């Protein structure tokens, strides 16, 4: 508890990366119209989120 | 003192192994 914070026809996009004990978060949401694989083109992630951690991190698991 | 004691960048760790300072 040493950190707290607060603030198919959608697709939701992020990038989650940690360095130097920040954790970086991108995100982007866009419409589209086949749901069965990423959708060919191109629109970049912009930065959500850019927290002070400071901790170790090698394994990962969604919420559903 | 027995409060204060020691064991990648802006890493920190709480696991356990400590040694506390005289
Ligand atoms: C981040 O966590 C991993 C474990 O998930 C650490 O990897 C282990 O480190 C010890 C150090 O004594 C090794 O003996 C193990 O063999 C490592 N395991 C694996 C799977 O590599 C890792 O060292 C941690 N990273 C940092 C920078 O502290």
């Amino acid at each position: 508890c040493t950190f707290e914070y607060v603030s198919f026809k959608n697709l939701r996009e992020f990038v989650f990366k940690n360095i130097d004990g920040y954790f970086k978060i991108y995100s982007k949401h866009t419409p589209i119209n086949l749901v069965r694989d990423l959708p060919q083109g191109f629109s970049a992630l912009e930065p959500l989120v850019d927290l002070p951690i400071g901790i170790n991190i090698t394994r990962f698991q969604t919420l559903l | 003192n027995y409060n204060y004691l020691y064991r990648k960048p802006f890493e920190r760790d709480i696991s356990t192994p400590l040694q506390s300072y005289g």
